[PDB]
């Protein structure tokens, strides 16, 4: 596609979430970078708000697929970068299993020479001393595969995967997600065969930063076509 | 630090004599980001063969890991950069490296469809 080619060299990157978890109001802003040839991107997140709320790895997955790899072979299967730059609309609901869900909607799009991901976030029916509200996540990241599907109707993709969550005593909460993507311009977009993403992140902190925060790297490489 | 920096965008930019005036000036070959990247990391990443030299006589880390446990030959497996991927075997790379998922570089050449050179990494077992 012609959007593949604003993703050749280091993107930098914006990120701005507004969410509120059972009535608690937050805000989170991110920068850094993303490097599409490589898979690679690089994000520092802060809480603007004083202290998040929720976990930081509950937000994880809500915080630009557009930044990863397609292997030659796949490079036709590729729509986040084909919907490029007037962008996407990527929304989901992620079901914490025994406790509240998460709905959001973002928008995903070059502003200048940006990109940015604008996202409002509502998480429901939360527990007060479940997993999430009661803090009880391990401040970690597994590496998982995120199923795409086309919507040819629609003109985007359907996208489904569960997010482990390790648990201080060592069970895992699962969030099963469920997402839609939709090209916010009237141009033609790839739409790819049945495909997966294989993720890889390792969360960390900054010993400079007082902040409440979150440092992230992540791998992303599509998988799945021979 | 300030010099870190620098040496880690001249790296990422293949600008081989920004690279070797940063070292003359007494920057940190072993420099990282908070990701835990270096110099090499990048250099083997993008496929620049001579940054990848200078600094590996320098004294860059061929065993340096990123938050994620990659190492510079894991990196260079992505694109599947061959002369990187001898030259840091030269300098002692762990051709067996794990990351913290456990994927070698030879994992990495099979997901890119990097098929010659996974039957390189495969021949050194
Ligand atoms: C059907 C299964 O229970 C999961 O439900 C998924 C669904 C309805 O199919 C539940 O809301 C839709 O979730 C995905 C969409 C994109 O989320 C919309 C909004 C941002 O919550
Ligand atoms: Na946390």
């Amino acid at each position: 596609s012609k959007g593949e080619e604003l993703f050749t060299g280091v993107v930098p990157i914006l990120v701005e979430l507004d969410g509120d978890v059972n009535g608690h109001k937050f805000s989170v802003s991110g920068e850094g970078e993303g490097d599409a040839t490589y898979g690679k991107l690089t994000l520092k997140f802060i809480c603007t708000t004083g202290k998040l709320p929720v976990p930081w790895p509950t937000l994880v997955t809500t915080l630009v697929q557009c930044f990863s790899r397609y292997p030659d072979h796949m490079k036709q299967h590729d729509f986040f970068k084909s919907a490029m730059p007037e962008g996407y609309v990527q929304e989901r609901t992620i079901f914490f299993k025994d406790d509240g869900n998460y709905k959001t909607r973002a928008e995903v799009k070059f502003e200048g020479d940006t990109l940015v991901n604008r996202i409002e976030l509502k998480g429901i029916d939360f527990k007060e001393d479940g997993n999430i509200l009661g803090h009880k996540l391990e401040y970690n990241y597994n590496s998982h595969n995120v199923y795409i599907m086309a919507d040819k109707q629609k003109n985007g993709i359907k996208v489904n995967f569960k997010i482990r969550h390790n648990i201080e005593d060592g069970s895992v909460q699962l969030a099963d997600h469920y997402q839609q993507n939709t090209p916010i311009g009237d141009g033609p977009v790839l739409l790819p065969d049945n495909h997966y993403l294989s993720t890889q992140s390792a969360l960390s902190k900054d010993p400079n930063e007082k902040r409440d925060h979150m440092v992230l790297l992540e791998f992303v490489t599509a998988a799945g076509i021979t | 630090s300030d010099l870190g920096k620098k040496l880690l965008e001249a790296a990422r930019a293949g600008q081989d004599d920004e690279v070797r005036i940063l070292m003359a000036n007494g920057a940190d070959v072993n420099a990282d980001d908070m990701f835990g990247i270096t110099p090499l990391h990048l250099a083997a990443m993008v496929g620049h063969l001579e940054i990848v030299e200078v600094l590996l006589k320098h004294g860059a880390d061929v065993n340096a890991t990123d938050l994620l446990g990659h190492t510079p030959l894991h990196l260079a497996a992505i694109i599947g950069h061959l002369e990187i991927v001898e030259v840091l075997l030269k300098h002692g790379a762990d051709v067996n490296a794990q990351d913290k998922f456990g994927k070698t570089a030879f994992d990495i050449s099979i997901d890119n469809g990097n098929e010659d050179l996974a039957e390189i990494l495969q021949k050194l077992n």
